[PDB]
RNA sequence: GACGCGCAUCAUA
RNA sequence: ACAACAAGAAGACGCGCAUCA
């Protein structure tokens, strides 16, 4: 019909066009969803959905659709839920996160949106099926709907699921409820703990391994949950868990041991050690496994079991260690990358609680190996060992081998690897001042590996130096890094942009620790050389220069000339168009700290000369930029340029000197009480109802310069703006009345509310309806803030034949 | 919709509030101020000849239903 | 974030842990997204710090490298004791600027 | 145009009155709340003189003060709850002789306020919790605790809001080593804001609801909800565990009530009235405040009401339940806001209007003359006042 | 139709039931003393010059950050507690400097450029004067 | 309502 | 297994004008 070919139009609209087009289709799609129906609807999305060969764009459109129509039919979509349903659910169980997560909020918006009566109903059938997958969908599902609602409106369905007694699917079916329900939940399922152990404890003696084996995973699931309370819900758990560690063997003693690992740390000091001998008892013998995921499971019981704290050092010292060094450090633990990040963790910990110097006594000898898997292992536990317990505790004899270590893995790589100057960085700032008498080593080492090989690892070593100065600057040593600082500065000049930003940065660094006065090269040899650095397009060198200049600007600026000054100054107008906020950022700073040296005249009229770009990105710029100089600067020495340039007949400049005024007024804060009557006028005039943008920004300046000046004591100009703000209220535009709104609530705090109330009470209970919700809306807005000082303030009403309006316990009198 | 602020708290009010549900928030609210405060306690107190726990237990009377019976 | 009308804050009674705020977002403030006087600390709900959710920035995620602060004016006008300002919204353009990009490579 | 503010002469009205080891020394000391300044002061047995020994201005109003200790602890540290939309735990340090913040958390607005807690503020007597609330619709409790540092630490507050409630008091019920217990005097208005007949109104009794503060589980959830026959205005605590049966007293028009819950049925024994009273009968006659002594032997329990008459109310119990209460005739004094019954035999009387007493505990009133009270009389008492003989006068502020 | 403007605003705390202005002590200037409802009696003192004035104004916004109150309530929040402030100096604030830790007490000192025995005696003259 | 164009806002990334 | 990331470029808006039914 009719209908059907529209909304075919429309769906073809939104599957493939332009933006503009699908969101025009999208948002006509919304405003007529009623009229257009749900029934044809639903059968005519359906089938596209259902199709095989959908790519992801449309089907992400469908579904954003989906959810757009769902909520406007509040009870219409209840016989469409098996349908919707049974095409909906395979969408949980992809790879991909994004689509798993929008998945799981459109069906917890369906399952609110629905009743549950009847999508119970409708799921009842799928309890039963003999597909593995339809059930773990039918699982999430129950998770994500027990969710919504709440879980005491699901809770009796657990019991009838749980108790069926036919088949052993609906106990399994139920048991994967809950531990999803314990996943998705959280931190939430607190309250509603003992009745779901009470419910799940059954299962732990049935004659099926596939039952005990699902709730001993539920039942961790649960404990990772409520992690430090819910030892009382579980201690009757406990012994039925203990009889079936001996039993059981295979995957359900790797369940059964991740469950007692979990609720391990839940217990006190001494169970927790009366238990976790036991549990080491069958642990020792147990790591000695042919799978992977066994020795990922007994790791994580170590690493939960070592963070308990009732297990005591010595304990630790005596047995653990002697098997877990002989047995998990091997060249095939290193060559897995699960094991890997479980063994590094594993260890970390384990240092963290029985030691640095013996952790890592026995694994420096391990630098020496050829592979380099194991070398970057063995880097990544070091370094991450002295980024938390430092290096007080290690002896010379043990210094000395890490340094050797060290050095023999930078010396050789196979690739580019950041770990290796990550754990360098970090061993040597642990170690501190204690490693003066190797700097020599360090020093030939970084110049050798500068000096060759083409440009692969020279950007290494600048990160290096970079990251070493400081330490080298502590050692009492200067003739060298100015040594290194005169080699990078010949060697400034390279084609490589990533080399290149990297050996800036190293010379940025260097400019930083080192005083500027005794650099090696003078000052004034840089910025001309450093100029045609500017004028690349390339991110991390304009990034690495742009520091450099303000650091140089910001600290030597009595040597610098004026005159090159001009040349940064044109370089850097151009340097605004940059995409990163840093940049600009930095830009916009290191503006005023020039300025701040130089007199504001030729700066100033190069900014206002740049405020017509019809670019919305670099007037904005060029805006925080006059307002920064202003701050820095004297504020009366910059004023009459910026009030002059407002005659300009161009609406862009009167936008930016507004702007530049609002963010002035913001910087300077309590500095405005002086110049408030100086942009009175200005204020006055661009209030005026002449355009919407004028009369925001003229908000915006109000807003800020009224939270500025608080405190003070100068509401007689600040009365006298309210009189025009107040006007502007009744706009459609939601920019302009967020910007009204906004200089209402921070005039509120500088006028005080006896006046905002004055003028809300005209029309409270005006005959409109429009003007009673805003009037309203900002009642509201007085009221949450400064409720108590309403109190005073509140006018007499007198009461009627039938009611006391009357409030008689403020008329006594003494 | 930022508006959390304001349905969430209590007292505030929209285009269907009646003139009878202002008044009687206003006069909870300045009872609520009077109780809190111990200068107009004392104040109160001392324009009547009471004590103060009289006159904060007839106040935790008048906060049952002030403004007489709705209409 | 003022920019985003769609964001919603979570709105929760406000425990002892402390905000976090990545390298992309340092100085930035959680409400007004300002730059000027840091004034008091970020406390966020437990529900916001749980598991994986622990350490991670307050407005887009990534890892935390900083605290989260409040400006002066934010201050001034007692909008920090109002909740966790925690966004817990996904937000509908990273998503869909994921998904333009996927496709394109 | 500019001034200048000095001050002479400070506020001496005397609003909360606590006490006890905050000095952590063997000696009590009273810490009074002025409106707006917090005062320390310790009486000298010797020479029996009351002398301040710090003076503080908080800028703000003090709507409520309370003193705990941990378990097992020798120190006290003062809870204050002010306008302010914060609570702070102070620690007085004799040696700098300045008070301590120990912590600082933020639960809402500041400002007198109706929805925002600071204006009922209870303590678990064994010291493992707090409890603040609001006028109405908001509660909030939270967990302290210690860690191996030996210093105070605390939790995230626990939210036990319930709407459309006014509460009248919160006290905290006395448990041995169990879940913390919480008694307030709920009252429900919802109903009486949407009948128009006006019935609603009357016949509305308040209950009265007791929280249980579940440490494992870490909820707090409503256990029971008693309604009673007429109104009441505050609770007293009832020592219990090893040392007397847990339970809380009741103070209404003419009438105290003990209730418990559980088997305990309710006791209810009339106030005894003056000779040949010239005031009008109409005229009820209610409890302004009440003290507590918890001596080792036996504990009994002080309580004033609007004419200054104080008297003495001791219960009878049985291993588990309580038999009768007996009230007896004390003294007469002034009207005053709070009573600190301190270690041998001190009593302090604040005035709201006027000095302040001290009163030293000479005799207690074993086998004397006059005749006793009970609720076991059936069917209303008189009693003649007569000069002090009692209590003797020692300072005066 | 002539309306009259208010050059003055302040919050005491405590409710106010007596305003005179006259000389407390023989051979002083005069000032207005006020009694209030709790017990307390203060006085407004002006000024003798600008130098003075901005002193004091400085040693308060130091104080108001460097020294929060007791309860955690703000100051200048408290003192605006229903119409804003307006040319009053809060002396009770400014007399909390002898309480003060000593290395914070030097601190305000030489953020000040000046000591802490010079400022004592500039905060006891004024009080002196006028009392 | 449909097919188009121009200008302008959010220190938007 | 519940598990967050890489720069072919995008998110919310508004004010005006031409044609057609
Ligand atoms: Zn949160
Ligand atoms: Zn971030
Ligand atoms: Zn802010």
């Amino acid at each position: 019909e009719q209908k059907e070919r529209k909304i075919m139009k429309l769906l073809l609209k939104i599957k493939n066009g332009t933006p503009p087009m699908r969101k025009a289709a999208l948002r006509q799609i919304t405003d007529k969803a009623r009229e257009f129906g749900a029934g044809p609807l639903f059968n005519q999305i359906l089938p596209l959905l259902m199709s095989p060969t959908l790519e992801d764009q449309e089907r992400h459109l469908l579904v954003k659709v989906i959810d757009r129509i769902l909520y406007k039919l509040d009870d219409l979509v209840r016989p469409y839920v098996h349908k919707i349903l049974v095409v909906i659910e395979p969408l949980l169980i992809d790879e991909d996160y994004y689509a798993r997560v929008e998945g799981r909020e459109i069906i917890s918006n369906l399952a609110k949106a629905a009743g549950l009566a009847t999508m119970i109903s409708t799921m009842r059938p799928d309890i039963d099926n003999m597909d593995e997958y339809v059930r773990n969908t039918t699982a999430r599902a129950f998770a994500v709907v027990a969710s919504a609602l709440g879980i005491p409106s699901l809770l009796p369905f657990l019991k009838a699921v749980c108790k069926s007694k036919k088949s052993w699917q609906a106990r399994h079916t139920g048991i994967k409820i809950v531990q999803q329900i314990a996943i998705l939940m959280g931190c939430a399922i607190l309250p509603h703990l003992r009745s779901l152990v009470e419910i799940i404890e059954h299962g732990l003696v049935d004659e099926q391994q596939k039952v005990r084996t699902i709730s001993a995973l539920a039942i961790a699931a649960l404990a990772e949950a409520a992690t430090p309370y819910g030892i009382e819900s579980f201690d009757s758990v406990l012994k039925p868990l203990w009889k079936g560690i001996r039993q059981h063997r295979g995957k359900g003693l790797a369940a059964f041991l991740k469950a007692i690992g979990y609720l391990i740390p839940l217990m006190d000091a001494e169970y927790a050690n009366y238990y976790t001998r036991e549990v080491m008892l069958i642990l020792i013998r147990e790591f000695q496994s042919p799978d992977e995921e066994m020795k990922k499971i007994v790791l994580k019981v170590v690493k939960q079991c070592c963070g308990t704290d009732g297990v005591e050092a010595n304990y630790i010292k005596t047995e653990i260690l002697p098997p877990f060094f002989k047995h998990f450090w091997q060249h095939r633990m290193a060559l897995d990358r699960r094991n890997y990040r479980q063994l590094v963790d594993t260890t970390v910990e384990l240092a963290n609680k029985v030691g640095a110097a013996e952790i890592i006594s026995r694994i420096v000898d391990d630098l020496k190996d050829e592979a380099e898997q194991y070398r970057k292992m063995v880097m990544e536990t070091i370094e991450k060992i002295m980024g938390n317990l430092g290096a007080a505790d290690i002896d010379h004899k043990l210094e000395e081998q890490l340094i050797d270590g060290i050095l023999y893995a930078f010396q050789e790589q196979t690739t580019e690897d950041s770990v290796m100057l990550n754990g360098f960085g970090t061993v040597v700032n642990a170690l501190g001042k204690r490693v003066k008498p190797y700097l020599p080593q360090i020093c030939g080492t970084v110049l050798w590996r500068l000096n060759n090989k083409s440009a692969k690892v020279r950007q290494q070593a600048a990160d290096l130096i970079s990251r070493t100065a400081v330490v080298m600057k502590t050692c009492q040593e200067e003739k060298l890094m100015g040594h290194l600082g005169v080699v990078l500065y010949e060697y400034l000049g390279e084609e490589y942009p990533e080399v290149l930003g990297s050996i800036l940065g190293a010379l940025k660094a260097i400019v930083n620790v080192i005083g500027m006065h005794k650099m090696t090269p003078p000052i004034k040899d840089l910025l001309p050389r450093l100029t045609p650095i500017l004028k690349n397009r390339h991110e991390k060198v304009q990034e690495n220069c742009i520091d450099l200049v303000g650091r140089i600007a910001d600290r030597g600026a009595e040597y610098v000339s004026a005159r090159e000054w001009m040349r940064i100054c044109f370089e850097l107008l151009e340097l605004l168009k940059a995409h990163k906020k840093a940049i600009r950022r930095a830009t916009v700073n290191t503006f005023g700290y020039i300025a701040k040296a130089i007199g504001p005249h030729d700066v100033l009229a190069t900014l206002l000369n740049n405020l017509k770009v019809q670019e919305r990105q670099n007037r904005v710029c060029t805006t925080v930029a006059i307002a920064i100089v202003a701050e820095t600067c004297s504020p009366f020495t910059v004023l009459p340029a910026l009030m002059n340039e407002y005659r300009v007949p161009e609406l862009n400049v009167q936008n930016g000197v507004l702007k530049s005024l609002s963010f002035l007024f913001e910087y300077i804060g309590e500095m405005g009480k002086d110049y408030i009557y100086a942009v009175t006028p200005l204020l006055e005039d661009a209030l005026m109802d002449r355009d919407l943008v004028h009369r925001q920004t003229a908000s915006a300046v109000v807003q800020h310069m009224s939270l500025g000046v608080y405190g003070f004591g100068c509401e007689d100009s600040l009365n006298h703006l309210l009189n025009y703000v107040w006007p502007n209220v009744f706009e459609t535009s939601p920019h302009v009345i967020q910007a009204v709104m906004g200089a209402l609530e921070g005039l509120r705090v500088a006028i005080g509310p006896c006046r905002m109330l004055q003028y809300c009470l005209q029309g409270l209970f005006h005959p409109a309806r429009k003007v009673r919700d805003v009037y309203w809306k900002i009642y509201n807005s007085i009221y949450i803030g400064s409720q108590d000082a309403l109190i005073a303030h509140y006018p007499r009403i007198y009461n009627d034949d039938k009611n006391t309006y009357i409030r008689y316990e403020l008329d006594y009198i003494l | 919709q930022l508006e959390h602020l304001q349905s969430k708290y209590i007292g505030t009010g929209h285009a269907d509030t009646t003139k009878w549900e202002w008044l009687v928030n206003q006069h909870r609210d300045s009872y609520c101020s009077y109780m809190g405060h111990f200068d107009l306690l004392n104040y109160f107190a001392i324009a009547e000849n009471e004590s103060k726990a009289r006159v904060r237990f007839n106040l935790m009377e008048k906060m049952l239903q002030p403004c007489g019976p709705p209409a | 974030a003022k920019h985003h009308p769609d964001l919603i804050f979570c709105r929760k009674q406000a425990g002892v842990a402390i905000g976090r705020l990545c390298e992309k977002c340092d100085g930035k403030c959680v409400i007004c997204d300002s730059y000027v006087r840091p004034c008091t600390l970020v406390r966020i709900c437990d529900e916001c710090n749980y598991g994986s959710y622990q350490g991670r920035c307050v407005i887009c995620g990534g890892p935390g490298v900083s605290d989260a602060y409040y400006c002066k004016e934010c201050t001034i006008q007692e909008k920090d004791r109002d909740g966790c300002p925690k966004i817990v919204n996904l937000g509908s353009s990273k998503t869909d600027l994921f998904y333009e990009r996927k496709k394109y490579g | 145009m500019f001034l200048y503010n000095l001050t002479l002469q400070r506020a001496t009205g005397i609003s909360f009155a606590i006490h006890g080891n905050f000095s952590g020394t063997k000696q009590q000391e009273i810490v009074v709340s002025r409106g707006k300044i917090l005062e320390l002061l310790r009486p000298d047995p010797n020479t029996g003189k009351v002398h301040t020994l710090l003076t503080v201005e908080v800028f703000g109003v003090i709507r409520s003060l309370m003193a705990f200790r941990l378990t097992g602890g020798t120190k006290d540290y003062i809870v204050v709850g002010s306008d302010s939309g914060r609570i702070v735990i102070l620690e007085y340090q004799p040696s700098k002789n300045m008070f301590e913040k120990i912590h600082q958390e933020t639960f809402g607005k500041s400002g007198c306020r109706r929805i925002v807690p600071g204006q009922f503020l209870a303590v678990d007597p064994k010291g493992r919790a707090v409890m603040i609330s609001a006028i109405e619709k908001q509660k909030l409790v939270y967990i302290l605790n210690r860690d191996a540092a030996a210093r105070l630490t605390i939790s995230s507050p626990l939210e036990a809001h319930k709407a459309n409630t006014l509460v009248y008091h919160v006290v905290g019920v006395d448990v041995g080593f169990e879940n913390p217990m919480f008694a307030c005097l709920e009252m429900d208005y919802e109903e009486a804001d949407n009948d128009p007949t006006g019935e609603a109104a009357a016949n509305t009794q308040q209950t009265l609801t007791f929280y249980e503060l579940d440490l494992g589980l870490n909820h707090v959830v409503r256990k029971y909800s008693e309604p009673l026959e007429e109104h009441g205005n505050f609770l007293i605590t009832v020592p219990g565990g090893s040392d007397g049966p847990s339970g809380v007293l009741i103070c209404s028009e003419n009438y105290i009530t003990y209730k418990n819950f559980g088997d305990q049925p309710d006791i209810r024994c009339p106030i005894p009235r003056r000779r040949n009273d010239l005031d009008d009968p109409e005229r009820g006659m209610i409890f302004v405040c009440s003290a507590t002594h918890k001596t080792k032997s036996m504990f009994f329990f002080l309580a004033q009401t609007e004419q200054g008459d104080i008297f003495k109310i001791t219960l009878e119990t049985d291993e588990d339940m309580v038999t009768e209460i007996r009230l007896k005739y004390f003294d007469t004094v002034p009207v005053a806001a709070a009573m600190c019954v301190l270690k041998t035999g001190f009593l302090f009387v604040a005035s709201e209007f006027g000095n302040h007493y001290l009163y030293q505990i000479a005799h207690l009133g074993d086998d004397d003359e006059e005749p006793e009270f009970s609720s076991a009389m059936p069917l209303t008492f008189f009693f003649q006042p007569r000069p002090l003989k009692n209590l003797v006068l020692v300072d005066e502020l | 139709s002539q309306k009259a403007e208010v050059i003055m605003n302040y919050h005491v705390g405590e409710t106010v039931l007596s305003l005179q202005k006259t000389t407390l002590i023989p051979g002083g200037s005069e000032s207005l003393v006020y009694t209030t409802l709790s017990g307390g009696i203060g006085i407004l003192v002006p000024f003798t010059s600008h130098e003075d004035h901005d002193f004091f104004q400085h040693v308060e916004m130091h104080l108001r950050s460097e020294h929060p109150p007791l309860c955690g309530r703000d100051h200048l929040s408290f003192r605006s507690y229903y119409f804003p402030v307006k040319n009053v100096i809060d002396g009770d604030l400014c007399e909390q400097f002898n309480s003060m830790e000593p290395n914070k007490q030097k601190n305000v000192s030489e953020e000040l450029d000046r000591t802490p025995p010079e400022v004592s005696k500039k905060l006891e003259d004024i009080r002196t004067r006028y009392a």
